[PDB]
């Protein structure tokens, strides 16, 4: 599984992740929107886990209006999830204390995680 | 025609997903797919207390909810070794009654609406309705009502409700005679139920078909007497019985089986004498609320098991039931702990649909739905 | 029309607006009135909320209906899509200007009717086929198979039940003479009341009539809890709405020509007031089929269709027979009054067993 | 025209949405026999507008989902949405619906707003059939611009009116 | 059994003759049984002090854990509650809360116990997690109604009527069977 | 009374009888055996095929023979042709690394489901079934869930200002292998039964 971005980087971690998922086909991927607080996505921020099924790539949370231009960074994160031919999205609800470990530990233990809590989500409200 | 009769469309009732490979007016084969309402009981209950649990187990079949209350109760009862009074037991068996009625008059509105006629629906939720301002009365809850205990029930009963159970009990017999009435003499009906529904035994043995549509087909097997549990070994007690398991043999054999709990019910009503209502045993049954504020015991007793519980001892059990649709039954494996190691259901409503391809083999377009109404599904109990 | 005359054709359009504009609101307030015998059946009350009467919710709910984005579902017949309603609503809104109101004048000067052509019945029969042709077509242009087999039902079982309507009309007209709606009915002004001579005709027309969607095949069907019907499951806004209206404006117009064709279309034996005879008749056809709707079950098409193809039909094409060895000998017309008072006490007593 | 650009015609044609409310019913568990139960002959949503139930998405403004939506259920409840006419709003009834409710595991969605544009949330286990009604009458009010929350903000007409649907 | 389509209308038409049975809320109000699960108030003793120590025992024995309770420690000038901890905090998520009665039976002072308002239905997520001061003896109605009621000026009207108000909510105003 | 003879066949041929002072009884069949031996019990006349329930004993504090254990539930109907009512289970335990063991769906058509959902929970294969389809985890689901090894999955619960609930430190309740929040538990903490 590989890393890219750094947190509170909203457009830094947008452009490493434009540059590392090249010509990827995302139509049988999954995209895991790590974020905490369910109801309040106004201060909300979040990381996202890409499930290929072959590979995994993690990018922490960096991304949401939580910070300057991560809301932007968000929406065209989606955008370009969709454009890609990405149909699976998901949201999952970590703590915010588990956001920042959960992104260090382990690959397997992380993507079974994420797998597990996440909630089938319209990549509209994203958008 | 593979025809793909989804999930919640067009009203199926019990969210299910059909594959019905069919050409024609027919029913060549029905391949169902099932899991939409799968919440993950057996899980999530290896993650809370034995008290705690008595909130899970109405949710499952949430018509015949109290049966999954007993089943529970009973097996943990018999794992710990607790030991039930006898008003309780009685009080039991009548709210077990109440909610078979209830669950009766549910099934069969939804399956005359399914097939036939909206009309019918309305007066056995009327008298569903009735019954749920019984069990709003008693326990302060329509269903999922969290009444029952291991030890027993949570409390007593107000002064109102045995006048309104009588009033029930005297308007009930006339009501059910009613809807035998209108059903019985089929006029459609009978040319569309009589033929549809083959159940042999034989198949309905071999796939295990045991939730009530299997006496319909002539097989005199119930619970209640086999394998008494509740003290039904102590009632005066007529089975219902079908000749050739059908729709229409379905039906009436139900309804018989009201009339027959109804006069359970006056017979437990009439045999019932004060007393007390759940085993006093500490470890078991949390102190009495009053002396909280005089007994140290008590109060240690109290926060103890208000927040770990109790520890059972390591072992496995089970104990089999019959609820208004079948064989019931929990396997407990109970490893020392405050939580169960693991609770498996079994799942009248699941082993009972394996029977559906071979129930519908042949049968009319229109027809599968009144066959699968007539086969008593609960999605709540198949997906579980 | 040999004894009636002809109002301009500027009052005749005026007519003609003012029976489909009656036929909206009749329609919508026949609706509300449904929805609250069904209530009082099944001991609920309707709605005593938006309106007094709900007399409001019919206005809340077409306001609804409009701007409630029509939809042209895609991979559907652009045209078709849009075509079908229109042909499924205008086929049932005409032909109800021939039912005769009153005598010539009872207008207000003119005519109780639009029209009153010489050949009524055939009129009536032509203008039934088109609905099953709406509703099949609809069907087809839904682009559902799912609800094109829904139509095909839907077409089998009336187009069945609408060839049965033939036979049953047949009888009267031996009788009569004259394929006038109003030469009919002064017919049953002078010997009186014609379902007394042809009940095994009016009951064939009865049951025929409910195939026509009215109830009880309701294997028709709708798309609720079986392989759903044709016609509809694709349309939105305004389409869907046109659909149930051209139902039931069919529906109350097949009850009107009931007691218009074999009972004493508005022509009662005493008092012979225009309109209000009429009027009642329908509203008692009209109670009576919501007794049906609430009170019976389904027939799954295929009993349906078994049934009306097996027995309606024949009966009808027999009795047809009688009827016309009668009038060929012409022997008195007391026999068919004595035959249909036998036939009825016969189908009566294989009841109470 | 989505009922607006006029003072008039506006309050008119929401007054009419707003008795006219069809629900379509989504029925997931035992929520959704509480909602039967809202139409029986002791408690009917069959006054204010709601008589009628069509089966049918293409049919129906209010989406009621009743009941606890699993994860495998998600993706077939957003399409029936989805294929739903557009001026629509969405109830989201019991526990079950609104949070995860008691059953916080792998299997039930914790929010159905994750799928669908939630305009109205109904707790209880279940939620009376009365409380029902009072999130009925609440939607009512909410597209006639009667409704506010507890900030002071006056909420909108018609949910899912704000989302890229895509 | 061509009778039965007879006897069946029959019968029909008998209930339609019969007019009565509905209830018609909100026009006419529900009736409740005095055991009904509704919504949480805190309960005061004669002193008007609470009866919540701040035990936490309602949240331990929360199936749903939908109870969150901080507390703190009595000030002698002004008590809160009967010892030496009250609830600080006592929030309750009522789209969490399953509604079993379990923090009540846990409640060894007898401070929280289920009401009987059902009219708690609301538009967003983050105001259904009801607070203390929403569920004091002392206020009358939920939240949407006393929102209602402010934005209206029109007071709060309950849609229940009780026989009885039970004694563990001694304390709890409610409309009772026609005393009043 | 075709229990009796059940118990003297399998107490002859070495398979150990767990029995509980309850009234439960069951009969451990090897892997070998096991499709034989349930064969010649449908044989003997157990009409009704009630359960096929799988077990994870990861987690158990005693140890097991293997991680996962299968037990099915064998019946004979009392009201049909010759009803004794005898009813009992097999247990079979099966290894973590060969998650298989033979289908009875060819005896009764009941363990079709039961065996389908046995493999959708733990990642036990059945020989011989005509479907083994996932049943009721999501079509896209990627493991089993009922292995103890596989998370349940909790979402934390929200309240007003960060305010938050995390079920599993939030719980009280202890299982076999928690140690409790003293020192030790022992006494009824250890395991409690009362005697009757
Ligand atoms: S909130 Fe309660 S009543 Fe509703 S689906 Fe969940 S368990 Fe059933
Ligand atoms: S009634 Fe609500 S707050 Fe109380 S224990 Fe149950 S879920 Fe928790
Ligand atoms: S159990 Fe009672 S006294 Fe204890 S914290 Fe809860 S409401 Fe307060």
């Amino acid at each position: 599984m590989v890393r890219v971005g750094m947190r509170a980087a909203p457009r830094v971690s947008l452009e490493a992740l434009k540059a590392a998922l090249g010509g990827l086909k995302l139509s049988e991927a999954k995209v895991y929107l790590i974020t905490d607080w369910q109801d309040k996505r106004d201060q909300a921020r979040y990381a996202l886990l890409l499930h290929t099924g072959k590979k995994d790539l993690l990018v922490p949370d960096a991304f949401g209006p939580a910070f300057p231009g991560g809301e932007e960074a968000l929406s065209e994160l989606v955008g370009l999830l969709l454009a890609q031919g990405a149909r699976r999205f998901y949201e999952a609800v970590v703590s915010p204390g588990e956001m920042t470990a959960l992104l260090d530990l382990p690959p397997e233990e992380l993507l079974k995680r994420v797998m597990a809590i996440a909630n089938p989500t319209d990549p509209g409200i994203y958008l | 025609m593979t025809l793909n009769v989804g999930p919640q469309h067009p009203s199926t009732h019990g969210v299910l997903r059909l594959m019905v490979t069919l050409s024609g007016e027919e029913v060549l084969e029905v391949v169902p797919h099932i899991g939409y309402l799968h919440t993950g009981f057996e899980k999530t209950m290896e993650h809370r207390t034995y008290l705690q649990n008595i909130t899970y187990t109405p949710r499952m079949d949430y018509l015949h909810s109290f049966a999954h209350d007993l089943a529970y109760a009973l097996a943990v009862e018999k794992l710990l070794g607790a030991v039930v009074p006898p008003r309780a037991e009685t009080i039991r068996v009548i709210l077990n009654e109440l909610s078979r009625l209830a669950s009766h008059l549910v099934f069969l509105g939804t399956g005359l609406l399914d097939l036939g006629a909206l009309t019918p629906f309305f007066y056995a939720f009327r008298e569903r309705e009735t019954i749920l301002d019984l069990f709003e009365w008693v326990t302060g809850q329509r269903f999922h009502h969290n009444y029952i205990r291991i030890g027993g029930v949570k409390e007593d009963l107000p002064e109102e409700f045995v006048p309104e159970l009588k009033k029930l009990l005297e308007v009930l017999p006339h009501r059910i005679d009613e809807y035998e009435a209108l059903f019985a003499e089929s006029p459609i009906f009978y040319e569309r139920a009589r033929g549809v529904g083959v159940i042999p035994p034989e198949v309905a043995i071999d796939l295990g078909l045991t939730g009530g549509s299997l006496r319909a087909s002539g097989v005199n097997y119930d619970v209640r007497k086999a394998y008494p549990y509740s003290g039904y070994e102590t009632y005066t007690f007529d089975v219902p019985l079908g000749e050739r398991g059908d729709v229409f043999d379905r039906m009436l054999v139900r309804i018989r089986e009201m009339r027959e709990s109804v006069k359970i019910i006056k017979q437990a009503l009439e045999r019932l004498e004060p007393g007390p209502v759940r085993d006093p045993n500490p470890q078991i049954t949390p102190p009495p609320r009053h002396l909280l504020e005089t007994s140290m015991e008590a109060v240690i007793y109290h926060f103890k098991h208000y927040t770990e519980g109790f520890h059972p001892p390591k072992g496995e059990v089970y104990v089999p039931t019959e609820s208004a649709r079948g064989e019931l039954g929990y396997y407990i494996v109970s490893d020392g702990g405050s939580m169960p190691y693991r609770v498996k259901v079994r799942a009248p409503s699941f082993v009972n649909l394996q029977s559906l391809p071979y129930a519908c083999k042949g049968e009319q377009v229109p027809d599968m739905v009144a066959i699968i109404a007539s086969l008593d599904p609960v999605m709540g109990d198949v997906d579980r | 029309t040999w004894s009636y005359p002809v109002d301009p054709y500027w009052m005749v359009a005026l007519k003609a607006l003012l029976v489909v504009v009656g036929l909206l609101t009749a329609f919508a307030f026949m609706t509300l009135i449904e929805r609250r015998l069904l209530a009082r059946f099944q001991v609920r009350m309707g709605p005593n909320r938006v309106g007094p009467f709900g007399l409001l919710q019919p206005l809340a709910d077409a306001i609804k209906s409009i701007f409630k984005e029509d939809i042209v579902v895609a991979q559907a017949d652009r045209f078709l899509f849009v075509l079908a309603p229109l042909i499924s609503v205008v086929f049932a809104l005409l032909a109800f200007g021939l039912i005769p109101f009153g005598p010539p004048g009872s207008f207000f000067g003119y005519q109780p009717w639009v029209i009153n052509l010489d050949l009524g019945i055939l009129y009536l029969f032509a203008v039934s086929e088109l609905a099953v042709y709406g509703i099949f077509l609809s069907g087809w242009a839904s682009g559902s198979k799912y609800s094109l087999l829904g139509s095909l039902r839907s077409s089998a079982s009336l187009i069945s039940y609408e060839l049965g309507l033939g036979l049953a009309l047949l009888a009267p007209v031996l009788l009569v003479g004259s394929l006038n709606l109003n030469d009919i009915v002064n017919w049953q002004k002078e010997h009186g009341w014609l379902f007394l001579y042809a009940f095994p005709a009016f009951l064939v027309y009865l049951i025929a009539s409910m195939a026509e969607a009215a109830r009880t095949p309701f294997d028709l069907p709708e798309a609720e809890q079986e392989l759903v019907g044709g016609y509809h499951t694709e349309y939105s806004s305004i389409k869907w709405a046109l659909f149930q209206m051209a139902e039931y404006i069919h529906f109350i117009t097949a009850s009107a020509l009931i007691p218009t064709l074999f009972l004493g279309g508005w022509t009662m034996p005493v008092l012979e007031v225009p309109y209000l005879w009429m009027f009642l008749k329908i509203a008692f056809f009209l109670f009576f089929f919501i007794w049906i709707r609430a009170t019976w079950f389904r027939l799954r098409y295929d009993q349906l269709l078994r049934f009306g193809w097996g027995f309606l039909f024949p009966l009808a094409l027999l009795w047809f027979l009688v009827t016309a060895l009668v009038v060929a000998l012409d022997l008195p017309r007391t026999y068919l009054l004595y035959l249909s008072a036998l036939s009825f006490l016969v189908l009566l007593g294989a009841v109470l067993y | 025209r989505e009922g607006i650009l006029f003072t008039t015609l506006e309050k008119l044609v929401a007054w009419g949405r707003s008795n006219s409310l069809w629900p379509a019913t989504f029925g997931l568990a035992c929520c959704a026999i509480e909602m039967m139960a809202s139409t029986d002959a002791r408690n009917d949503l069959a006054r204010f507008g709601s008589e009628v139930f069509r089966a049918s998405p293409r049919q129906a403004d209010v989406m009621i989902v009743a009941g606890r939506l699993s994860k495998k259920m998600a993706p077939v409840m957003r399409r029936v949405w989805e294929q739903m006419p557009d001026p629509k709003w969405v109830i989201s009834m019991g526990a079950c619906a609104s949070s995860g409710g008691m059953f916080n595991n792998y299997a039930i969605v914790q929010n159905v707003d994750s799928v669908v544009p939630v305009d109205v949330y109904v707790p209880g286990c279940p939620p009376r059939p009365e409380a029902l009604i009072y999130a009925v009458m609440q939607l009512q009010k909410k597209v006639r611009g009667q409704a506010y929350n507890e900030r002071g903000e006056r909420l909108p007409p018609v949910a899912a009116w704000k989302r890229t649907r895509g | 059994t061509l009778k039965a389509l007879a006897q069946s209308l029959g019968i029909t038409l008998k209930y339609l003759f019969s007019k009565p049975v509905t209830v018609p809320y909100p026009d006419a109000p529900v009736a409740l049984k005095p055991r009904f699960h509704g919504r949480h108030v805190l309960t005061r003793h004669p002193n008007g002090l609470e009866k919540c120590i701040g035990c936490s025992l309602c949240a331990a024995a929360c199936p749903a854990y939908a109870i969150y309770v901080e507390p703190a420690e009595n000030d002698p000038e002004n008590p809160v509650s009967a010892g030496e901890r009250y609830a600080k905090v006592y929030e309750i998520n009522m789209l969490r809360c399953i509604f079993c009665g379990l923090c009540e039976e846990a409640c060894p002072t007898g401070a929280i116990v289920l009401g009987y308002d059902f009219e708690m239905a609301d538009y967003e997520y983050s105001d259904l997690v009801y607070g203390k001061e929403d569920m004091l003896v002392d206020v009358v109605g939920t939240k949407p109604q006393r929102r209602e009621a402010k934005r209206t000026g029109k007071p709060v009207k309950v849609g229940y009527v009780v026989p009885y108000v039970r004694p563990e909510l001694e304390g709890f105003k409610a409309p009772t069977e026609g005393g009043k | 009374m075709r229990l009796e003879r059940v118990l003297e066949e399998a107490r002859a041929k070495g398979y150990p009888i767990e029995d509980n002072g309850l009234g439960n009884l069951w009969v451990v069949l090897p892997r070998e055996r096991f499709k034989e031996e349930m064969a010649h019990y449908k044989a003997m006349g157990f009409n009704f095929l009630a359960d096929i329930v799988g077990l994870d004993y990861l987690t158990y504090p005693d140890p097991r023979p293997e991680r996962f254990a299968v037990v099915y539930e064998l019946v004979s109907l009392p009201g049909w042709k010759d009803g004794d009512g005898s009813r009992f289970f097999v247990r079979v335990y099966v290894p973590e690394e060969d998650p298989r063991l033979p289908t009875v769906t060819d005896l009764w058509g009941s363990a079709n489901f039961l065996e389908r959902e046995v493999y959708d929970l733990f990642g036990i294969v059945f020989e011989g079934h005509p479907d083994l389809r996932k049943i009721l985890t999501p079509e896209d689901l990627e493991g089993h869930p009922l292995r103890k090894d596989y998370p349940l999955g909790e979402t934390p619960t929200l309240f007003r200002e960060g305010r938050y609930i995390i079920p599993a430190e939030f719980r009280a309740a202890l299982t076999g292998k928690d140690p409790g929040l003293t020192f030790y538990k022992g006494g009824s903490r250890k395991g409690y039964r009362s005697l009757w």
